Formats: C-alpha cells, sequence, structure tokens
C-alpha cells in the first residue's frame, strides 16, 4: 500500500514511513503516564 | 542489553529470532550452542 493507494480517497492510514498517520493521531490525543522503557532507573 | 535494560548474555546482535518459549520484549536467540539477538 503506497501514499497514492487511495488515489481519490484521502485515507490517512497511509504508513508514513509503520505507525500510520491515524494511529499517530489517536495515540497522540490520549494521555499515557507510563515511563519510557530502558530509562526508568 | 539495551532492548530492556542490562543483561549478562555474552553473544549479541544475532540476525533474527523465530517465536520462542520464555523470551523478552525482543525474544533472545536459543542459548543451546546466551545470545540476546532481536
Amino acid at each position: 500500500i503506497i501514499p497514492g493507494f487511495g488515489g481519490d480517497f484521502n485515507l490517512t492510514l497511509l504508513e508514513p514511513v509503520a505507525r500510520s498517520a491515524i494511529e499517530d493521531l489517536l495515540f497522540d490525543k490520549v494521555t499515557i503516564a507510563d515511563p519510557g522503557y530502558m530509562q526508568g532507573y | 542489553g539495551c532492548v530492556l535494560g542490562l543483561v549478562n548474555s555474552s553473544l549479541f546482535v544475532e540476525d533474527c529470532k523465530l517465536p520462542l518459549g520464555q523470551s523478552l520484549c525482543a525474544l533472545p536467540d536459543t542459548p543451546s550452542t546466551m545470545r540476546l539477538a532481536s
């Protein structure tokens, strides 16, 4: 699937290049307090 | 280490790991010759 796969359909699930734009947005909107792994100590 | 924190395994950076029992966030390579892998 490429950016121009929709062609006439602005699907924003296009992998930005892995973590497509909409995955991006929704995971961004929410708020997670989990500490980053490998850096907690 | 660095895929979770520190480890005691000597071997590191194996090319690939198939799904395995036990394992970590990045399953390590089979110890039977150990091997953090990815």
